[PDB]
This record gives C-alpha cells, structure tokens and sequence, in this order.
C-alpha cells in the first residue's frame, strides 16, 4: 500500500551537465508527501527536496527541481549544473501510513570534466623508512580505465578524483604498490 | 469535569406479538463520561447472552449505545433495563412497556 | 552539536555478545525514529516514538531486538544476542512531532558488524609517501599518499591532518579497499588516500602533514589469546614534514 | 441525495488497570460499516455493514494499520492534555474526535470538518473554510500554533477533499441497496386511557430511514405542544429508526387532536386521528 | 477509508 519505485540503481552524469533521477510511487490515500534525501559516502542522510502532495506548483531548491506528476505518481528529480559534491546515492521517499518510506536508492556518479589531461606516473618515498615506495598514476581524463593488478602481489586501486578548491583544480588518479616493481610499467595493463 | 445523565429507553424492534419472537432493546444516551452498565433483566434476572454497538456520540460529545438482545414478549413476563453510571445515586431500571 | 547524535560511530562485537545503541534527539524534538540499511533490504525503519510513546514496531525483528526511550533526551536500541545478520548500519532521527509528515533529521548512524569470532581482526599499519620531486616540477604540485594496510574488518576513517586542523580540500580517499589476499574470504583490507597541495605549500619545511587512521576494533571486555597485540579500537598515524628540497 | 461519511475516535484513560481503551467507528449517513476496539480480540478494524465486506484484504490491513496508529496517537495526546491542563495522573480522562466530508447530490465535495474535544468539552476544530483553527481554551492555542507551524489545515484538507470523498463515492455505489434507500415510517396511533377521564394518545414512526423525521400534535388542526411528549430516534436495531409524539388528551375530545409525520420517504406528510 | 496523516495535541 506504501511503495517507491526507483529502476535505475545506478546514473552517471558529467560534469556541469543536468541529470534527471526518477521514481515513482504507489500511494492509497491523498494526503502524502514526497521526498527526495541524498546520501553522499559519509553516510549522513540530506533533504535534497520536498513535495506536498497538496501543493500544485512544482518544488525547487536553487539546481534542484522536481517534475510531480501526481496523476502519474512519478516524481522525478532534476539536478543541473551538476558537481562532483552531487556524486551520492538518491533516495526517492513518502509519508503515508509510515512516516518515511524509501526506495531502493540511485547511486549517481559524476565524471569530472578534466580540463587539461596531463597523463603521468611518479614515484614516492616513504617519509619514516625509505625501502618501501608507491606508484602514483595521475591527471589522466575521466575516459580511462583502470586496470586491476595481474601479479597478484601487487595492488592497484581503482581511479580517484580530488578537487583543489582554492586552485580551481581537479584530477584524478590511482595508486599502486607492492615489496619488491617499477612504476614505468605498473599501470602498463590499465 | 462535565457529567451527563443518561437518557434510557426500553422498547422492542418489532411491534410484540406475544409468543412470537422479537428483540429487547435498551437504549441508553447523553451520558458522559462513557463508563456505563448496562444489563437486560427478565424477571429480575439478568439476561445472559446481551450483545452491545459500538461507542459514539453526538453533536454534544455526549454518548449513546444499544444494547439488544433476543427475546419472546408475554403477557406477564416482565422485561426491563438496569443502568448504572457515575450520575446515578444507584442503578436505573426501567421497565419494558409494549406501549411505549 | 545541535544535530542528532549516535553513540558510537563504529562497534565491532563478536556474535552471541550484547549490543546496545544510543541515539540523542534534536532539543525540542518530541519524535524519534529508529532505521536501519543494508544492502541486502535497503533503509527500513524498525521502531518510532513521540512523546517517548512507542507509536509503531511492526518493522521490529521479532525476537532479539528491544528499544526504550526514557525520557525526551535519548533512545536505546539493543540486541541480545547478537547475531551477523544484525550486521547493518543503525540511523537515528528525530523530527517535532507535530505530524507524520514532520520532516526527519538522521544522525550520522552506527555502523554494527557482527564477526562469528575475533580471530581475525587486525589493526592497520598506516604509511605515508612524500610527493614525487618530478610532479613537483612538471605541474607545480604535490600529491602524497597515504596508505592503510591490513586491517580487518572494514572499519577504518582516514582523515588528514595539516598543522593539526583536519582537512578535507585535496583529499580524494578510496571508495572501496581492496584485499590483500584476495583469494580468501576472511583477507585482511588495505586503504589508499591522497592529499594534494600546491608545490609551494610541500616546501615549506614548517608545514606538518599527518594521515590518521581511526580504527574500531576491541574493546577491553572483550577476551584475547592471539600470539599478537589485542586488535583494540585505537589511532594509527604515520607522517611527514615539507623539504625545500 | 446528499451524503456523508464520518469517523468517531473515543480514547479513555484508565490509570492503574491497563493502557486506554480505545473505540473507534465509521459512518456513512446514519449507517455504520467499521469498528475498531482496543479490547477486542482481533485487534483489526473490522466491517459492520455487508457492503464493505467486499473490500479486498490488502484495505482491511491498511484500515487496522492506521486505526492502530490513531490509538497511540490518542494515547500520546491524553498524556499531552493531561499536562496542559494541570491535571493529576490518578484521573481518567477521554479524547474524543470527530472527522469526515459530506457531499451533495451530484456527489461533489461540499464540506469538510475535523473537531476534538477533551473530557467533554470543545478542545479545538477545523473551521468551515479548512484553513483555520478555532481553539476552544488558552490550553488549545498550544495545539493551533503546534499545527499552523506543520500546515495540518492544508494536509487535513488534501483528505477531506481527496481520499474522504471518493470512498464516500465508492462506498455509496458498493451499498446502494442499504444507503440510497429511503424506508418511509410505518405509522400508526394507540390510546391507552390513564384516568376515567383522560387519555393518551400516541403517534408512532416505525422501520423507517434515514433518521431525520418530524412528529408534531395538533388540535383543531392548529399546533400544539403543550402537554406532549417527544422521545428521541431510537435505532431499532435493524438499521431502520422509531419514534413517537404522545399528548395526554381530556377523554371525549380526542377527535380533535391530529398526528403529522413528515418524512422524506414520503410523498406527503401524513396526518393521523383517532378512530 | 481512514486518514493516513497523523497529528498529535
């Protein structure tokens, strides 16, 4: 009797453009709300948006809009201008016989627009003993794939994508390390 | 606190046909608080088997309930309600009358 | 804080053993929600109150699974006994309690993972890498590494840590660790974070970068007789200084 | 016609001899079809009509899960009102509300209410407009402004508009047998003597519905109330309504006193005499 | 039908 439906598991989005999150519901009564919560990796749990089901006018929050269709029970959610912080999951929700009851979550991801891609692998020391040492794979753009570690000794962790705020500046980049190994041809099969 | 007596009314559902089988009603309303009791006595006797509706109440938030219960009206059988509720010095009871 | 708080982030228990989470309301709010999420079923809810009344507990499991609000200020939540399928993250939330349609403000929530034994939890060794100096002249900036390794199980928070204020602008850390050993089920999990600054910023010999690693493991009540120290909740911490050169 | 469909709270504390009892039931026109008791063994909302039986059991879960739900609300609130009003916990108290939309005869939403008294007494309600509040004490503003601030009006009105009369709709058509009848009164008169001299004169309405009649006396065909006696509609037990009007009558004149009955199940009010 | 909404004193 109180059901959320949300078909996609997983969306991607690039960087800056918009995306549309759907949902729909299944509802027995007229005096609802609907919900939509953001759930980035730290695991706290945001309100994006908020819908009174006896309100017409569509709800807006600066780049987030819905589109409610009620005779449809559909509840989309428009994210625009979309940002590496709106990577998170998506819960669609509604208030009913339960006070909150959420759909199964969509997992967005945002592929950040690399600017000025600046392929690389470098090599770092470690700061208290020295024999041991890393493989840094850096400033590669968001089309690459990072292949997992074939020797089985090493490890080589998937891409990664930082953002330096105060320098207007983003990159991604991957890791890797083992106890013999070069770095030159450590990201040879990726 | 408000109180409320309650208003009592004994009579049959159908009109008595003596030997022929009707049900006794006892209809008790206006009364708050809800705490009522209510039995269908029979010669003195509290009939057993007495069913009851379900609580509601008016446009004075007072109460009202019917209590019923099969029966078969004579000429001397005497049939009657007994109330008690917390605006009672001691219970009611009011007698069946096919005429009322 | 003035937010929902969860008491404690983090808990490692061993199953058979008693659990018992604590949540704090928002001042004010009259209503308090108890959640939980899986992957398996997602977020369910499991019991709410208003007023401290407990106003449903369809969702409770049937069973092992008890919760009491006091009084206005805080709710537990308790498991006896614990059992990995418990396993879940537990998320309080409070809301006015004027109306089911109040809107609900979660905690950070209780990460529980229930082992069927301890023997293989392990703490985590934490390094950390200085920049490479060919990075530094090719783009002007420095990228350290910090890595968290073999640990068990995957209840670690990596923070960085720049002249002693904790910092999150240039941090990237891995979504997932990954295994060691990965051919094994019980393998133990490595971490990988990186920290980027301006080459400048690196240079400064006075600048101090520390990579923190929360772990939760053990607590003292719990029993230990492994050949190896007491996999207890602690910090490990490896770090570094900038080098003009 | 019109029609309404209404649903009937009453909460009763009893400090001391278990959680509060708790009643609920639903109506449509002068019809019951629902019940909830909190001392009852099902711990179900039950049906009371045979039109609703029709209803699918995926309804009867959704009806107990939210009349189990109004209880604790209730109960919640008997606690609140208690502290509102200064009261000690050795008392027991009664929350009553009162809800449900009423429609005209085209079945059009018309009108809409939600009203709530404690021990009695008004406590606070939706007005007319289903966008205000009227707060019967001081105690009450507590409650307005507690729901002003969560918009409960305009949630309150999405029902009373919505859900509330399209299942007055449904409902309606489900029974129409029973709730779109109208069973006119079956009447008749009786004379019982008292003294050698005077007499009673009774005028009966029987079997009939909905509930909403009129008796009057008259003698010499002009209108009399003095020395009448007026009983409230009784149920009869059936889902039909009695009543009945009585004038104490000097012995010889009863000839000049007439009984009217007016009733929408009939063509024309009829008038009864002594014969 | 029931209201789902509930509101509390």
């Amino acid at each position: 009797a109180q059901t959320v439906t949300q078909s996609q598991p997983e969306m991607s989005v690039q960087e800056a453009e918009t995306v549309t999150l759907s949902c729909t519901y299944d509802t027995s009564e007229s005096d609802y709300y609907l919900f939509w919560y953001k759930q980035p990796p730290s695991r706290q749990m945001i309100l994006v948006i908020r819908q009174e089901a006896y309100k017409q006018q569509n709800a807006t929050e600066n780049r987030f809009s819905v589109n409610f269709q009620k005779a449809a029970k559909s509840f989309s959610l428009k994210i625009s201008d979309s940002q590496l912080g709106d990577a998170a999951m998506y819960f669609c929700a509604s208030s009913g016989n339960t006070p909150l009851v959420f759909g199964k979550g969509t997992r967005l991801s945002v592929i950040p627009n690399i600017q000025n891609p600046d392929p690389a692998v470098y090599q770092l020391r470690d700061s208290k003993s020295s024999d041991k040492s890393v493989c840094l794979f850096t400033d590669f753009d968001s089309q690459t794939n990072v292949s997992q570690s074939k020797d089985s000794d090493v490890y080589i962790t998937d891409k990664c994508v930082l953002d330096m705020r105060s320098m207007d500046f983003k990159s991604n980049s991957a890791v890797a390390w083992s106890n013999k190994f070069a770095c030159a041809n450590a990201f040879n099969n990726s | 606190m408000i109180q409320r007596t309650p208003k009592i009314q004994v009579y049959s559902r159908h009109p008595a046909e003596n030997g022929k089988s009707n049900f006794l009603n006892c209809y008790v309303s206006g009364f708050h608080p809800s705490d009522i009791e209510v039995d269908l006595l029979k010669n003195g006797e509290r009939i057993e088997k007495v069913e009851h509706s379900d609580l509601s109440f008016s446009k004075d938030w007072s109460f009202y309930l019917l209590y019923y219960t099969e029966f078969t009206p004579t000429e001397k059988d005497e049939y009657a309600c007994r109330v008690n509720h917390v605006t009672l010095s001691q219970p009611k009871i009011v007698k069946w009358d096919r005429d009322m | 804080d003035a937010g929902v708080i969860q008491s404690p982030r983090h808990e490692v228990t061993e199953m058979g053993q008693e659990v018992t989470l604590r949540c704090k309301p928002i001042s004010g709010h009259n209503s308090l929600f108890w959640y939980r999420q899986t992957m398996m079923r997602g977020l369910e809810l499991l019991i709410y109150f208003n007023n401290n009344v407990p106003i449903d507990d369809s969702g409770m499991p049937e069973d092992r699974f008890s919760a009491k609000m006091p009084n206005a200020s805080f709710s537990t939540l308790k498991i006896q006994p614990s059992e990995p399928r418990d396993s879940a993250v537990y998320f309080c939330a409070s809301t006015w309690g004027r109306a089911s349609t109040d809107t609900q403000y979660f905690g950070p929530g209780t990460r529980l993972t229930v082992l069927e034994d301890l023997k293989n939890v392990f703490p985590p060794e934490v390094a950390v890498f200085e920049p490479s100096e060919a990075e530094i002249s090719h783009t002007q900036k420095a990228t350290l590494v910090c890595l968290a390794t073999g640990f068990y199980p995957d209840h670690v928070e990596l923070s960085w840590w720049v002249n002693g204020k904790e910092v999150h602008s240039g941090v990237c850390t891995d979504p997932q660790p990954l295994k060691e050993q990965p051919a094994l089920n019980d393998s133990r999990y490595a971490l990988s974070s990186r920290l980027r600054v301006s080459a400048t910023f690196w240079q400064n010999p006075r600048n101090h970068f520390r990579c923190q690693v929360q772990f939760y493991g053990l607590s003292e009540n719990d029993e230990w007789t492994q050949d190896r120290a007491k996999p207890v909740t602690q910090i490990v911490s490896a770090e570094a200084w900038g080098r003009a050169d | 016609g019109s029609h309404s469909m209404r649903y009937f709270f009453t909460s009763v504390s009893r400090p001391g001899r278990g959680e509060p009892r708790f009643i609920a039931v639903g109506y449509v026109d002068d019809t019951q079809f629902v019940r909830f008791d909190s001392d009852a063994a099902s711990q179900r909302m039950e049906p009371r009509a045979p039109w609703i039986e029709q209803e699918g059991p995926e309804y009867w879960d959704g009806e107990t899960r939210k009349v189990k739900a109004h209880s604790q609300t209730h109960r919640v609130d008997l606690g609140t009102l208690r502290g509102y009003y200064n009261q000690s916990e050795a008392g027991s108290h009664t929350v009553q509300r009162m809800y449900g939309c009423d429609v005209g005869s085209d079945w059009r939403f018309l009108r809409g209410y939600h009203q709530y008294a404690y021990d009695g007494k008004d406590y606070i309600a939706l007005k007319e407009d289903l966008r205000s509040w009227t707060a019967a004490d001081m105690a009450a503003q507590t409650t307005k402004h507690k729901w002003e601030a969560a918009h409960v009006a305009e949630q309150l009105r999405a029902y009373l508009e919505g859900t509330c009369v399209e299942w007055l709709r449904r409902y309606l058509e489900n029974g129409k047998e029973t709730l779109q009848r109208t069973d006119a009164p079956k009447t008749h008169m009786t004379h019982h003597a008292v003294s050698d001299h005077e007499a009673t004169l009774r005028c009966w309405a029987l079997s009939f519905y909905p509930a909403e009649i009129t008796l009057t006396w008259q003698r010499d065909g002009e209108d009399q109330t003095q020395d009448t006696e007026l009983v409230e509609t009784r149920p009869a037990g059936d889902g039909t309504f009695q009543k009945w009007a009585a004038v104490v009558v000097p012995s010889g004149q009863e000839q000049r006193y007439t009984c009217h009955v007016q009733h929408e199940g009939l063509p024309k009010p009829l008038t009864l005499r002594w014969e | 039908r029931l209201q789902s909404l509930q509101i509390y004193v």
